[PDB]
């Protein structure tokens, strides 16, 4: 398992641009 | 690598050892533009409305109001609440401005 | 670096052995064209900043925030560097001082100060930096504040023209592909009906701005004693390093202002590419005017071929439709 990164072409299949996106609480 | 989840941690009985997989990718936490800009003219025109019916209530539009619309609409839900933002009004042009910005 | 202000002395050096490299009677035509818009836009001149301004305080205030914006928290900071800050919070110490000294600098001063310059080594491309006299640092800033404001409040500039303050360039693209997409049959093409979309540069736009013609043109929006101080910054000295020379052709475009006057040429050259009568047809009635991209009614958008305009800072963006005749007839022009 070598620790270079790896070009996300190909492996963002099952993720949209936005999943995970969240937005803050009023403060 | 599953090696470096591992972590060790000691106490009087003895030494205990635990184990928690890929990184998150910054463009999964950025919403698109097509979704923010949708966002921002649904929660503007919901603005507008609550706007309109508050000055029937002729009370100011509260933190807790427009809290389920905090962050969305391009020009920011959150800049009806700053404190300048009277003085903002008056700052005109401001983008070009910033774009002549990288020029001095 | 060196080479470049070699070869902007000599550019300068054959434009004041030719003379004025536009002919007056294009000249005339400009001004003409100019004059004819502006009335039908019914324009209200700019009028000197009166003392008494209602906002006049909160654009100094807006103008030294800008100025502070440049100087983040940092202790590289020398005699010109702490000279600025100093003067900066000087000003927000006593606002009206400040109105009165810039006020003072408008209707007077008109020989300023040498400007050096340092260069961005972008890798692809280099561009100049202009380091101003901080006293005209502010002066200019404000003076920007207050021209954009009330050519804001006035409506000088029509829709097409753009960066505007409503939308950021990320929207400005979904708003063009959109008002594209919403034209009138705009995608059908059983008639042989040709869709046109054209996009340029402005060649050269800041360098080949003659100063004089643009005071003529600047004197009529603003009051002619602020055209001409405005007119009178872009005729000084650069330098930088050793070698140093006063530019009159180009303008210094790193004024704090540079803004609305390119803002303001590109209305000119606007009027010139659109036509009197199809820029009024895309920025409508004085009374009404239209937004972004929109007509008052769908008559109106399918007059012409130029259905949508935009002009960024110096770019154009064109989008015409043609009928099968229309195409032809400027095919075989």
């Amino acid at each position: 398992p070598t620790g270079e990164v790896l070009s996300l072409v190909g492996k963002l299949e099952g993720t949209r641009m936005g999943d995970k996106a969240q937005r803050t609480k009023p403060q | 690598p599953q090696s470096d989840l591992r972590w060790s941690k000691q106490t009087d009985v003895g030494i205990t050892h635990f184990r928690s997989q890929l990184i998150p990718n910054l463009y999964r936490y950025i919403q698109p533009w097509e979704s923010e800009f949708i966002d921002s003219q649904r929660v503007w025109a919901e603005y507008a409305l609550k706007r309109q019916e508050a000055i029937a209530q002729n009370r100011r539009l509260t933190l807790e109001d427009l809290e389920d619309s905090w962050d969305r609409g391009i020009p920011r839900i959150n800049t009806l609440f700053q404190k300048d933002r009277h003085t903002l009004a008056y700052d005109k042009g401001w983008r070009v401005r910033t774009d002549f910005k990288q020029y001095q | 670096t060196r080479l470049y202000l070699k070869a902007e002395q000599e550019r300068q050096h054959n434009y004041l052995k030719d003379g004025p490299y536009i002919t007056a009677e294009e000249a005339v035509a400009v001004y003409t064209t100019t004059v004819h818009w502006l009335e039908s836009r019914r324009f209200s001149p700019i009028p000197f900043p009166p003392l008494s301004y209602k906002h006049d305080t909160k654009l100094l205030i807006l103008a030294l925030e800008r100025l502070k914006e440049a100087y983040s928290v940092k202790s590289r900071l020398n005699q010109s560097q702490r000279e600025e800050l100093g003067l900066i919070e000087q000003a927000y110490d006593n606002p009206h001082e400040a109105l009165s000294r810039i006020k003072r600098h408008l209707l007077t001063q008109r020989a300023f100060k040498e400007v050096g310059i340092e260069f961005m080594d972008l890798y692809s491309h280099l561009v100049p930096v202009y380091d101003v006299e901080p006293l005209e640092k502010i002066t200019d800033a404000y003076l920007d504040q207050y021209l954009w404001y009330e050519a804001d409040k006035r409506r000088l500039f029509p829709p097409w023209i753009k960066p505007a303050d409503t939308e950021p360039p990320p929207l400005l693209v979904y708003k063009w592909c959109q008002g594209i997409n919403n034209l009138q049959d705009v995608w059908e093409t059983s008639e042989g009906e040709c869709n046109v979309m054209l996009e340029s540069r402005f060649e050269k736009m800041y360098e080949k701005i003659d100063l004089t013609l643009l005071n003529r043109l600047l004197r009529l929006i603003v009051d002619h004693n602020i055209a001409d101080y405005m007119t009178a910054k872009n005729n000084v000295v650069i330098n930088y390093k050793d070698m140093n020379h006063t530019n009159s052709y180009g303008i210094i475009r790193g004024l704090q202002f540079a803004s609305f006057i390119v803002q303001y040429y590109g209305l000119v050259m606007d009027l010139l590419v659109l036509g009197l009568h199809r820029a009024s047809e895309m920025a409508g009635p004085p009374q009404m005017p239209n937004d972004f991209l929109s007509f008052q009614d769908i008559a109106t958008e399918a007059a012409h071929p130029i259905r949508l305009f935009c002009r960024y800072i110096d770019r154009i963006h064109i989008f015409f439709r043609f009928t099968a005749d229309e195409a032809r007839d400027l095919i075989q022009r």
